[PDB]
């Protein structure tokens, strides 16, 4: 046909991914920043006992 | 029109039935 | 995809894919072009899919030649002519007659020039009557006016409905600018198209090929000169 | 040191010592409202004309296409798209995106997602400064009204082409067409919204003048009275008793508010509740609930129609609806 | 166009994961009020 | 205090304000370069390069872009008299924008 | 009763007095749950008494009877109402149960204990006890999970539910094969909310609906058992506020989204909200108009395919932006509409005009002409046209009442989220009464902020 | 009478006139 | 309409939906009776 | 031509917004 | 707290030279500018 499309306007794809690299973008960027948060979780407090939130 | 009149009688017996709780409970007792 | 691969899909699977804008390719069948049996055929599922839109644009420069330039498409996927009914006749030697009567045989389409000029047109083959051998079914269709007669401009002027003058300029309501207020010309022009049958599948009664048409663009109800647009691409039909 | 990379980033994002506070809503608010700001200014100036109505006539809204500040607008998305999601990457060319009203849906998606997070960080800085939270609840009323015009009314009508145009004269078209199709003037929630902005302008002038007319004499007549207040002074620079005891004389004594804290709650609650209703009134007419239709309501004996002022509003209403979107309608009922 | 879509999905998920893990990184303790 | 012709000598003693005040001049020079190239493109007539060329039309900074390779435009036209099929990013308007984007970046650096 | 100076709450915020009063708060909810069941009993019998069989269910202002009709009680093929007595039993069983819920709600509000902590330790709770809060959260998920299995049992075993997509017209269909495929069920959830997707408002058949409630039934039974036997993990201690007003604000933001979802659910969907009972959707009535004049004018000797409109796009049939043959006009925006009267005319490549020139059925033009004159536009005094329409009919669609009420309720409960989540986060921090006036934290900050 | 020279005259007046007025009224108040 | 063994009780049914509007009003009467303490 | 004047008035208004935030007269306490 | 802060001064005799200079240049050159 005349031009080139991505062809996903009304297809209902999961999180709008149609190249599998887009799903690894979703997992890579979430996973990179989950890991930065997880390693940095030692500076956030060890809320280990049961009554250890901001409560009233 | 008895079907319209009973609807008004049913309205008055119910629209009083709330304050009649509040009035009677104010007179005798009063723990409201 | 073939015709049977399209019809083996549900509506929600073909929706939003661009498959619905395409003619069925004729994968089975050979290019021998003679085992097509002579005689008359009423021609249904006749569909035409273009591949290029080039317009005869005058050159930007002063001594430049006027050729057909590559364009990019503004309307999205609304340009395939599809499901046209008509009659198809072939001779004993190879002389063929293509004719369509009803169907979706027009497609309004805006296309943009390299330079920023948006030329709009309706891609049609409507009321086609073409004769000739299976490499060329040369004939002429008509191009109707791109807007109807009851179309109204931004100032409310139009052919059938409308003011017929510039009402917001009450002293110069009718003046020497009556080219675009006093006449809204909706005269239909003519276009020529060349079909060439390329593949025959006689066991199913399916024939396909390549088409080439040239048609006028748009006159803005008689306010700009219409430009010539060369449309090429594929086509497909079902003899049955 | 002991602090990680993420922990020093959290103490910078939530830092109250930034000049503009960021917060965790500001890592959404800033890259959204810089995206929508940059593509607004480029499309208000230089966008090519837009097929708003889906009928393949383009509508110009840009300064470079013969528009001024009043008549220029970022044109809403095409009617052929509807509520479909049309980003840049779903177009073939960038010019097809520009032709079909693509810039509008990119502004509106980032603007709405930016004002939802602007509301979130008005909460957040209040929590970081030790404040009570509900300035965000007050800002939810222009947020809901922005959400009604750009999101909810397109959702109800089925196209972003029915969303409000991003411009001055495009807004006016949006209002005039709305009153023809929904009769917004005869809707009580718009009536309450007008009472919120007429009351909110009355009360801004009322509270603004009683405080100004009760200023303690601190300066001379050679210097403005606004120099009698020092920023950070702990005394209270006007006389609330003299202001109350004046407005008490003016209408009624118990009509006034002797409580300045109760005064400023009512001063907040009259516009915010009024705009809450006209944001919902716009959102109920999004679903075509419409305004009161009292047309041919007064009828005399022998069954004949006496006109009212509502019948004259209808003559002004049905003049607009026979002329709005003048080429779109092939069929006699504007159901879209 | 796909290069733009990959880039926007890296960008948007960068800022969404800043949002989510920011409130998971002990937001309710970032008050001036002591208890 | 100082006379009117001596005001800029507050910068002779501190080098940090000397960065900031050359950055503002550099933002104005490239801010002129993009603005003059936008003005010249908006009035240039690329129709006849043979008998109405750029020096005939008053173009001053357009022969300096064209001297170092920039021959194509985002309006399709070129200088040699043909259509640009791929203008690229380094058009006349791309460079007229690349100097304005640099003008605002140098502006912010001067405020810093 | 209780007063201001012993609580610090005025009369206008006096339900906030019973935050830490577990028994009073229980009677507050059970008496309120009496009202929801009382309204559902009373408004059901109001709609049974005012039901007229000569008129459609959507014409009469009925919003609760289409819910019992969608379950398939008392409906026939094509949405015809067989009997009204199944709608009467649903009204009385709620109206009688409301007195039982009303009794114990009045009981625990007046006579029952103020805090049921020391006498009834199973029901007692402190808001900061994170084990007991998940324990009560787990009990109610099992109730929501077993409630979701009632819809599955009624569709699979107890007579079936109304399928508007059934072959032979819409009637009650036992859903023998509910869709338990996780790629299909969790494909709605990750779908985009925009045009052509509609997040979960496009669920197009009842097999995905009933098979989806198998998933929501099992996950809530499993997620209830999960919260009974666990406490929130330390990352969840770190993120939440653990007060009773916080738990309210968590529920208010969750339920304010659900009001927005059911707003767009009843407006767009016609499978869980069948058009025989709720009337046509916004998209359905606008597509019904273009279909009605495509059959009117085709019988008057006009080719509906070759007919060019005044703009040049096609008056009756045009092409979708993804290439489907759709209806022309301003209803090009609703081209992704699917309806059970329209889908018999639709092939792969959009609508099939060969099928549409020869095989328009007489029942389809009956139903599409009904939907055009019952478009979901009306007025606030229930007039029933565009705003430029005279007082002739008496109609506002239930879809127009269901969407408009639940956007407003969904909007205010988002405001109630912003109120209580701001307050509970600030009241747990200590500064909900105001600035301390001794250590104002702005005064310990560096100026030129 | 051109658009340039009528406003180039006005800018060569007012931009240096007012600049000198900015510096004088600054100075005469000291 | 209702089943015909209950249609004489249809006058009571037309009053039954508005009753939860009276329940929010009863909270204001009860608070007026204790003088809004 | 007038579009050049329009953008200069819009850039000039956004300039004052930039100076009113980042070069405001700072509120001195006490 | 920049130590390099100076003030500009312009007395009225320098105002009268400056205003004269830009009017005499406008008397001179504008005959050529209007051409
Ligand atoms: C088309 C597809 C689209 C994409 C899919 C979209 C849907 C995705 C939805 C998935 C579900 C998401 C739910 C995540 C919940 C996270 C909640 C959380 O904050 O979770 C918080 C908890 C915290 O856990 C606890 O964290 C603690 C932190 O300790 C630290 O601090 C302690 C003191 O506090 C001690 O000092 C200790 O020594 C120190 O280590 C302890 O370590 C505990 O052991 C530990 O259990 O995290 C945990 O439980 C585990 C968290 C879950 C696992 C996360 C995996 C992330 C992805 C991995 C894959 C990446 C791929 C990369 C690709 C690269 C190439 C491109
Ligand atoms: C990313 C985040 C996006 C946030 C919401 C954007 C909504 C855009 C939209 O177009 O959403 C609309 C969608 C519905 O989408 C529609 O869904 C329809 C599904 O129907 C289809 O499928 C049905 C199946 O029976 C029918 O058969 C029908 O015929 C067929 O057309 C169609 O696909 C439509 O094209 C499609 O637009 O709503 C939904 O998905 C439900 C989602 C919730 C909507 C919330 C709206 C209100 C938002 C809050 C505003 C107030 C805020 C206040 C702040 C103070
Ligand atoms: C690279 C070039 C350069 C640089 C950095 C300087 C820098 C300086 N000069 Mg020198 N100067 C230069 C070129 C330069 N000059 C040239 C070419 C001349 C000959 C005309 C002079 C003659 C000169 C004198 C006679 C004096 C200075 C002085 C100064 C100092 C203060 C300037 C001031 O306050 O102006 C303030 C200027 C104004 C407030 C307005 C000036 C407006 C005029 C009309 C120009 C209009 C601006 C125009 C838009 C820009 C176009 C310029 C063009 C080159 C592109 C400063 C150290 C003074 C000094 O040393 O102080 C002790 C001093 O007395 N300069
Ligand atoms: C759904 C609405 C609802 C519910 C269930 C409650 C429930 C409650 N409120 Mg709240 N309240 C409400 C709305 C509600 N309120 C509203 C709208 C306001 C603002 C006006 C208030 C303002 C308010 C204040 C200011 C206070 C309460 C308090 C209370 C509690 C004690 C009640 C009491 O002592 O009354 C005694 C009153 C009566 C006995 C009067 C008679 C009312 C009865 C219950 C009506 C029952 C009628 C019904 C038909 C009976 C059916 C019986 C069955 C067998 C069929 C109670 C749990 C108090 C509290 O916090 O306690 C610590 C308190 O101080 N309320
Ligand atoms: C929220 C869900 C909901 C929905 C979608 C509907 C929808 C409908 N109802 Mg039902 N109804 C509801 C709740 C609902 N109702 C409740 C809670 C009750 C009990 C009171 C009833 C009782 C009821 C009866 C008795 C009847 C209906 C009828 C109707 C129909 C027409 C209604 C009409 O004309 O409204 C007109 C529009 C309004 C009244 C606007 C409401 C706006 C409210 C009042 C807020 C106003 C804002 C204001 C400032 C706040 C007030 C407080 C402030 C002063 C402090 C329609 C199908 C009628 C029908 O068709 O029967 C077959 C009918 O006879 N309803
Ligand atoms: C009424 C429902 C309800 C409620 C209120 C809770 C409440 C809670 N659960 Mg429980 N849970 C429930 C139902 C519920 N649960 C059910 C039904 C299941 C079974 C599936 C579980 C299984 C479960 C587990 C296994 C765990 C919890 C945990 C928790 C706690 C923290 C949850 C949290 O912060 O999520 C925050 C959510 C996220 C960070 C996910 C990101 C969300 C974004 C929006 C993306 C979501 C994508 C997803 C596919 C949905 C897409 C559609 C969406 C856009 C609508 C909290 C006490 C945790 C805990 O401490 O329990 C001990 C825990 O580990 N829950
Ligand atoms: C299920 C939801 C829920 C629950 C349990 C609570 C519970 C509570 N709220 Mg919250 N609130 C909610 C939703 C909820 N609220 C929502 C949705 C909003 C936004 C509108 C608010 C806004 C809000 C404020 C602003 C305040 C509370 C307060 C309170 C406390 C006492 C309230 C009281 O005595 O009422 C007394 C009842 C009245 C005075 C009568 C009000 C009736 C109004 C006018 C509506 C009338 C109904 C009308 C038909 C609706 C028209 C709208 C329609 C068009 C949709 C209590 C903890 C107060 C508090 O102490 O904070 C902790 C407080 O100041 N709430
Ligand atoms: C206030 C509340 C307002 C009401 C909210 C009601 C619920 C609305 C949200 C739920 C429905 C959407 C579910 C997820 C859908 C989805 O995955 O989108 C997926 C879509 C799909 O995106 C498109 O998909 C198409 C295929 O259908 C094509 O592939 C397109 O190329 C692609 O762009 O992406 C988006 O639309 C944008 C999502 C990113 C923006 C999210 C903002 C988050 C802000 C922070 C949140 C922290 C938590
Ligand atoms: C490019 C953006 C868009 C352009 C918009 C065009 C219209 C702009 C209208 C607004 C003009 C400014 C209004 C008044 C500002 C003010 O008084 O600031 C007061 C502050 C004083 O603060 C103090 O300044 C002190 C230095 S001093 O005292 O000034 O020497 C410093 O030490 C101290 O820290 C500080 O507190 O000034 C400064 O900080 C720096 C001097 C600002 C000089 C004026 C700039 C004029 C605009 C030129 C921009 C380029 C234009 C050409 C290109 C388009
Ligand atoms: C006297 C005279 C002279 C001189 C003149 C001059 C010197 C002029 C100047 C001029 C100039 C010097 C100009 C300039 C301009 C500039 C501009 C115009 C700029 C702009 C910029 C911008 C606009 C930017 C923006 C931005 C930012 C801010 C950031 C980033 C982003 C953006 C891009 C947006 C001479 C000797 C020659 C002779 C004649 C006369
Ligand atoms: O989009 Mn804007 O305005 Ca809601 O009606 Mn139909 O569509 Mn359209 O016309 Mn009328
Ligand atoms: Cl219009
Ligand atoms: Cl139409
Ligand atoms: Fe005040």
């Amino acid at each position: 046909l005349v031009d080139e499309r991505m062809n996903g306007d009304g297809t209902g794809r999961p999180f709008g991914v149609n190249d599998p690299v887009l799903g690894w973008v979703l997992l890579g960027v979430f996973g990179t920043m989950w890991a930065i948060w997880f390693i940095g979780q030692k500076d956030l407090g060890d809320f280990e006992d049961a009554d250890d939130g901001l409560k009233l | 029109n008895i079907e319209l009149a009973l609807t008004l009688v049913s309205l008055v017996l119910v629209v009083s039935a709330g304050p009649l709780v509040v009035v009677l409970l104010s007179a005798r007792g009063g723990n409201l | 995809l073939t015709f049977d691969e399209i019809q083996g899909l549900t509506y929600l699977q073909v929706k939003g894919s661009g498959i619905a804008n395409t003619c069925p390719v004729l994968e089975s069948g050979t290019t021998n072009l003679k085992e097509l049996k002579a005689g008359s055929y009423k021609l249904e599922n006749f569909c035409i899919e273009p591949t290029s839109f080039t317009v005869k644009e005058e050159s930007q420069f002063k001594g430049g030649e006027t050729e057909f330039v590559k364009t990019k498409l503004m309307t999205r996927l609304t340009y395939t002519l599809d499901a046209m009914s008509g009659s198809f006749k072939v001779g004993s030697d190879g002389s063929a007659e293509l004719k369509e009567d009803d169907g979706i045989d027009y497609a309004a389409t805006t296309v943009q020039l390299p330079g920023g000029e948006r030329v709009a047109f309706l891609f049609t083959i409507k009321q086609f009557d073409g004769k000739g051998t299976l490499d060329g079914i040369k004939g002429d269709f008509l191009v109707p006016s791109y807007r109807g007669s009851s179309f109204l401009d931004p100032k409310g002027r139009g052919g059938s409905t409308g003011y017929d003058n510039a009402v917001a300029l009450p002293a110069r309501a009718d003046a020497e600018e009556l080219l675009k207020e006093n006449v809204k010309i909706t005269k239909a022009l003519k276009g020529s198209a060349v079909f060439s049958v390329a593949k025959v599948d006689p066991v199913t009664g399916e024939i396909a090929g390549v088409f080439e048409s040239i048609q006028p663009s748009d006159t803005d109800l008689g306010a700009k000169p219409p430009k010539d647009i060369k449309v090429t691409g594929l086509w497909y039909a079902q003899l049955k | 040191e002991n602090s990680s990379l993420w922990a020093r980033f959290c103490e910078w994002i939530t830092s109250t010592e930034n000049r503009l506070y960021i917060g965790w809503f500001g890592v959404i608010m800033i890259p959204c409202l810089l995206t929508a700001t940059s593509v607004f200014i480029i499309a208000f100036i230089a966008a090519p004309p837009v097929d708003i109505d889906g009928i393949r006539e383009p509508v110009s809204g840009s300064l470079l296409y013969g528009n001024n500040i009043i008549t220029g607008a970022v044109i809403p998305t095409s009617n052929a798209i509807g509520l479909h999601f049309y980003p840049i990457w779903e177009a073939a060319s960038l010019d097809e995106w520009l032709y079909n009203g693509g810039p509008y849906q990119l502004i509106v998606c980032h603007f709405l997602l930016g004002v939802y997070c602007y509301m979130g960080r008005e909460w957040e800085l209040s929590f970081r400064l030790g404040m009570r939270p509900w300035i965000a609840v007050a800002y939810s009323a222009p947020v809901a009204a922005a959400s009604a015009v750009f999101l909810v009314y397109p959702i109800g009508q089925g196209s972003f082409s029915d969303g409000m145009p991003l411009g001055i004269s495009g807004t006016f078209n949006f209002m005039i067409v709305f009153q023809a199709e929904h009769n917004i003037l005869m809707h009580p929630f718009h009536m309450l919204g007008v009472a919120g902005v007429f009351g909110g302008s009355l009360f801004s002038a009322m509270h603004g003048s009683l405080v100004t007319s009760s200023l303690i004499r601190e300066t001379t007549e050679n210097e403005s009275a606004n120099e009698g207040y020092r920023f950070g002074q702990e005394e209270e620079t006007y006389n609330i008793v003299a202001a109350h005891g004046y407005f008490g004389r003016l209408i009624f004594q118990y009509a006034s508010f002797n409580n300045s804290r109760s005064l400023h709650f009512f001063l907040a609650a009259w516009p915010v509740i009024g705009i809450w209703f006209t944001a919902l009134g716009l959102s109920t007419m999004a679903f075509n609930l419409n305004g009161f239709n009292f047309n041919q309501s007064v009828v005399d004996s022998q069954g004949r129609v006496l006109n009212t002022w509502a019948d004259i509003i209808n003559r002004a209403n049905l003049g607009m609806e026979v002329m709005h979107e003048r080429n779109a309608h092939n069929f006699p009922l504007d159901l879209a | 166009m796909l290069t733009l879509k990959i880039f926007v999905y890296t960008v948007v998920t960068f800022f969404v994961c800043l949002f989510i893990f920011g409130f998971l990184s002990n937001d309710p303790a970032r008050n001036p009020g002591k208890n | 205090g100082l006379p009117w012709y001596r005001v800029h000598t507050v910068v002779i003693n501190d080098p940090g304000r000397l960065i900031s005040v050359h950055l503002m001049h550099t933002a104005l020079v490239s801010g002129w370069a993009g603005s003059m190239a936008l003005f010249e493109i908006s009035v240039f007539d690329p129709s006849d390069p043979v008998l109405n060329p750029m020096w005939r039309q008053g173009m001053f900074v357009l022969p300096f872009m064209t001297r170092l390779g920039i021959t194509q435009s985002w309006g399709g036209w070129t200088i040699s008299g043909e259509t640009a099929t791929n203008p690229g990013i380094w058009s006349y308007e791309g460079v007229a924008a690349a100097h304005i984007i640099l003008s605002g970046a140098l502006f912010l650096a001067s405020v810093w | 009763g209780r007063d201001q100076e012993t609580t610090g709450f005025a009369w206008w915020s006096g339900n906030a007095r019973l935050i830490n009063l577990s028994g009073k708060l229980l009677g507050a909810h059970v008496a309120h749950a009496g009202l929801i069941v009382f309204w559902a009993g009373a408004m059901n019998l109001f709609e049974v008494s005012h039901f007229v069989p000569e008129k459609p269910m959507y014409e009469q202002g009925l919003i609760l009877l289409p819910h019992i009709a969608t379950l398939g009680y008392g409906v026939g093929p094509g949405g015809e109402i067989i009997d009204t007595f199944p709608y009467f039993v649903s009204g009385v069983l709620h109206l009688i149960s409301s007195a039982v819920l009303g009794f114990g709600g009045v009981y625990h509000s007046l006579i029952g204990p103020e805090t049921l902590e020391e006498s009834y330790p199973f029901f007692g709770y402190v808001w900061k006890d994170k084990n007991k809060m998940t324990n009560i959260l787990g009990y109610h998920l099992i109730m929501l999970g077993l409630g979701a299995w009632l819809l599955v049992w009624k569709a699979m075993y107890f007579g079936g539910v109304y399928d508007t997509w059934a072959p032979g017209g819409g009637d009650v269909r036992v859903i023998t094969n509910p869709t338990t495929n996780a790629a299909v069920i969790f494909g709605y959830l990750v779908k985009s909310p925009f045009g052509g997707d509609g997040w979960i408002c496009s669920v197009d058949n009842m097999e995905d609906i009933i098979g989806g409630h198998i998933w929501i039934g099992t996950l809530e039974i499993l997620g209830g058992i999960w919260h009974i036997y666990t406490t929130p993990w330390p990352w969840a201690r770190r993120a939440f506020v653990w007060s009773g007003e916080a738990y309210l604000s968590y529920s208010l933001g969750a339920i304010g989204v659900m009001g927005f979802i059911a707003c767009c659910m009843s407006w767009f969907n016609n499978t869980a909200y069948p058009s025989e009972f709720y009337g046509p959707t916004g998209p359905e009535a606008s597509q019904s108009q273009a279909f009605t004049f495509l059959v009117r004018d085709q019988r008057l000797g006009a080719n509906v395919a070759s007919a060019q409109g005044p703009t040049g796009l096609g008056k009756y049939l045009m092409r979708s932006p993804t290439g489907e043959i759709i209806f022309g006009g301003e209803t090009m925006r609703f081209w992704d509409f699917r309806g059970p009267w329209l889908e018999p005319l639709r092939g792969p490549n959009g609508l099939d005009l060969n099928k549409l020139k020869n095989d328009i059925q007489p029942w389809q033009e009956r139903r599409a002409a009904e939907y055009m004159t019952h478009a979901p536009l009306g007025s606030l005094n229930s007039v029933g046209g565009v705003a430029t329409e005279i007082n002739a009919v008496n109609f506002v669609s239930p879809r127009s009442w269901l969407a408009c009420s639940h956007f407003c309720l969904g909007f205010f409960f988002f405001i109630g989220h912003l109120w209580h989540a701001g307050r509970a986060r600030a009241a747990a921090a200590g500064f909900e009464k105001g600035i301390d006036r001794f250590d104002e934290p702005v005064l310990s900050m560096r100026p030129l902020d | 009478v051109n658009i340039y020279g009528l406003t180039a005259t006005a800018l060569f007046i007012i931009i240096p006139t007012s600049f000198l007025l900015i510096l004088y009224v600054k100075t005469a108040s000291t | 309409k209702l089943p015909e063994a209950y249609a004489p009780f249809a006058p009571i049914v037309d009053v039954l939906p508005v009753i939860p509007v009276f329940f929010i009003l009863l909270a204001f009467v009860w608070q007026a009776a204790v003088s809004f303490r | 031509m007038e579009a050049l004047v329009y953008t200069f008035l819009l850039v000039g208004t956004l300039g004052i917004i930039f100076f009113s935030i980042f070069f405001r007269d700072p509120p001195r306490m006490i | 707290p920049n130590p390099n802060k100076q003030v500009v001064e312009l007395n009225r005799t320098s105002l009268y030279w400056g205003l004269l200079l830009i009017f005499v240049l406008a008397v001179l050159f504008s005959s050529y500018i209007f051409n």
